[PDB]
């Protein structure tokens, strides 16, 4: 419940 | 007073600790990193953008690049292994990060640990 679940970068490459 | 072997290495810290304290600071283009929390034998690589969320009172937005280790090695996104995140940083300190969006992430600041203190 209104937790804190901060997102991470998905960061671009050759993939 | 208190000379010896310092860096920007912390140890541990999570996602929400990070924003808190890079934030505090109040530094551009910091970046730390830190354990993981629910990943094996992982790193999280947070860093605080001159751009603020809102405007003028608002604070720095953070990038939380998710950092994977492979036995002595380090990488994100990519196979691209590092000898070790004095590498994998460094090359970015000096490149920089492409986020998805586009976002470049810069790291000049090597957030230090810090005294703990109150």
């Amino acid at each position: 419940a209104t937790e804190q679940e901060i997102t991470y970068a998905e960061l671009n490459l050759q993939k | 007073g208190s000379s010896g072997s310092s860096g920007w290495y912390h140890g541990h810290m999570s996602g929400g600790q990070a924003e808190t304290l890079l934030q505090a600071k109040g530094e551009p283009w910091t970046f730390l990193v830190r354990e993981s929390l629910s990943q094996p034998g992982d790193f999280v690589l947070s860093v605080l953008s001159d751009q603020p969320k809102a405007g003028p009172g608002s604070p720095l937005r953070v990038t939380h690049i998710k950092v994977m280790c492979e036995g002595g090695r380090y990488t994100v996104g990519g196979l691209e292994t590092f000898d070790s995140l004095t590498d994998l940083v460094e090359h970015f300190k000096k490149t920089g990060i492409e986020e998805a969006s586009g976002a470049f992430v810069y790291l000049r600041q090597p957030y230090y640990s810090g005294p703990s203190s109150g």
